[PDB]
């Protein structure tokens, strides 16, 4: 009794236990496995350019849940396909500038790519285009060629170019295009892995007090400096922030913690370890980072897989387009900032949770599973991505028992 | 008073027909029931109230002259529904497949990949299952479950 049911329900189930606590250990079991099936997804392609086209059909402009955006964007940011050096801070600049991050190819502008700008953008055939939509490059001539820059420009589009003489000016050039409203965080270049790790935690909207605001707020920008000193400009593009150091000795030196030390006067706080992956593990576990960003009094609970620079650093940048993903998820607004299922206690700030991405391509550390484990909420995992292929499915297979889906 | 998707009450499958509707004689003529309202594909059959000139003996031949056809010729997505009222009462007769599995002997995660269940039905379900409906049949503890539909591949 107490429930009448759809027309269409293919098959009536009966549960058939001599004890009832059998039944609630199947119970369980399918509630465990129904949200296990369904929350976890994968997003993937055979390149890494139509890889970033699903992710970004997926969440930017789809009318699907889950999704980041449900309608139209106006800015787009284009990175290149071997452009790791050029372009990994261009996180949270897609974030801030609410785009979504698109792999061209040095040379050609796919097809591919083209007809996503198009899409994402609701540009069609009947409509002229303007400079009403932009489409931020970020990279040199090595990342983005004036072949493509030229070809975007002809067809009516604003493009702005984020480029310096080196990676770290073009990083500056990039992180000056992202509001510093005073925090930041600092990458050596030596380790590119460790700096995706903190990708999804720069490109998060967040507030003045470390909470998080989808509305008149900011994301934190990323610097990329040698590691030696500090030179003329980063010193002036650092003025009274809380810089954040990423990475180990190797990646940037204590000479470069001390000259910051003295150009911003504040101490540095610094994350690090033996590995790329148990540098990630120690950036999840942070308190400041995911659990305290929550205006809910929720854990985490959305999570994203990502594949690492073990094999080839440059399948990292499968990580990279996902971080603005991962930033802001668990809540899909619309062209007025409104929250939304089809259409549309629940506001935005309250309902985002931000996702971890984990860096691991063939099997799992013992320290990012503690600090997995750390950060989950008693309810338990709600939502998982795999970004990519190539991973693991003992990888999958872990995250799977970690977060209970 | 309408009956649809996700409220309270009782639902028979069309291998149960037979059995659904005999309780639907008897109880109308042991002066149990008083009125019911018959519904195809959600649109309204016939009314058969005792009291309108009318009488238990023929409701109950009524009743089962009106539905005997429809409900042997039920396609995927045809349902009849009633309002049975006893001084209130709701159903919904519809032509699914009934697969019963005895535990204690087709596991949870086979069942899972092939149809989606929805949370906030099994969320409830757990929850009364253990602490904070469920019926005791014949030395057993069965469950029904509906599930939304079948698993994409």
């Amino acid at each position: 009794k107490a429930s009448i049911a759809d027309e269409n329900s293919p098959v009536k189930l009966t549960l058939k236990s001599d004890k009832k606590k059998d039944l609630k250990d199947y119970v369980d079991d399918l509630r465990t496995y129904n949200n296990g099936y369904s929350n976890a997804i994968e997003v993937a392609g055979e390149d890494r350019i139509e890889t970033a086209i699903a992710l970004s059909q997926k969440y930017y402009n789809s009318d699907d849940e889950n999704a980041i955006f449900r309608d139209s964007v106006d800015n787009v940011v284009l990175v290149g396909g071997n452009a790791i050096v050029d372009g990994l801070v261009a996180s949270p600049l897609a974030s801030e500038k609410k785009a979504p991050l698109l792999l061209t190819s040095k040379d050609k502008l796919d097809s591919s790519v083209k007809a996503e700008i198009k899409r994402v953008m609701n540009i069609k055939s009947t409509t002229g285009i303007n400079t009403s939509k932009k489409v931020y490059l970020a990279g040199g001539v090595n990342s983005i060629s004036k072949e493509v820059e030229n070809e975007l420009k002809d067809m009516g589009l604003k493009v702005t170019r984020l480029a310096g003489d080196d990676r770290y000016e073009t990083s500056l050039k990039i992180a000056d295009e992202v509001g510093l409203d005073d925090k930041a965080f600092v990458v050596g270049g030596t380790g590119l892995a460790d700096a995706m790790s903190i990708a999804p935690v720069a490109s998060q909207l967040r507030n003045a007090n470390g909470k998080m605001d989808l509305a008149d707020g900011d994301a934190t920008p990323i610097v990329v400096v040698d590691g030696k000193t500090i030179n003329d400009d980063v010193k002036d593009f650092l003025d009274d922030s809380q810089v954040d150091i990423i990475g180990g000795e190797n990646s940037v030196s204590k000479d470069v913690e001390n000259a910051i030390d003295d150009a911003t006067g504040k101490s540095p706080d610094r994350y690090s370890g033996d590995d790329r992956q148990a540098t990630n593990a120690k950036v999840i576990k942070e308190s400041s980072y995911y659990q305290d960003n929550l205006n809910n009094d929720k854990k985490v609970v959305n999570f994203f897989v990502a594949k690492d620079g073990s094999t080839k650093e440059d399948q990292l940048v499968d990580a990279l387009a996902a971080a603005p993903v991962a930033a802001n998820f668990g809540v899909t607004l619309n062209s007025d900032g409104k929250p939304v299922d089809k259409d549309g206690d629940n506001d935005k700030n309250k309902l985002v949770s931000p996702a971890p991405i984990v860096l691991a391509t063939d099997s799992l550390s013992s320290d990012q599973s503690v600090s997995i484990s750390k950060v989950l909420d008693k309810d338990n995992g709600e939502n998982l991505v795999q970004v990519g292929k190539g991973i693991a499915t003992s990888v999958i297979n872990k995250l799977k028992d970690l977060l209970s889906m | 008073s309408k009956v649809e998707t996700g409220d309270q009450g009782y639902t028979v499958v069309q291998s149960k027909y037979k059995k659904a509707v005999e309780q639907l004689q008897k109880g109308l003529l042991d002066g149990s029931i008083t009125e019911i309202k018959i519904f195809f594909e959600g649109t309204l059959a016939s009314t058969i109230k005792v009291g309108a000139e009318l009488s238990a003996e023929d409701a109950s031949k009524l009743l089962f002259t009106q539905v005997d056809n429809k409900l042997d010729n039920l396609g995927d997505g045809d349902y009849v529904d009633f309002l049975i009222s006893s001084g209130i009462t709701k159903l919904r007769i519809l032509n699914a497949k009934e697969e019963t599995i005895d535990i204690d002997a087709k596991t949870a995660q086979d069942l899972a990949k092939k149809y989606v269940f929805n949370k906030t039905d099994l969320n409830t379900l757990y929850r009364v299952l253990n602490g904070d409906l469920v019926e005791e049949v014949s030395g057993k503890y069965q469950v029904v479950l509906y599930p939304e539909g079948k698993r994409v591949t």
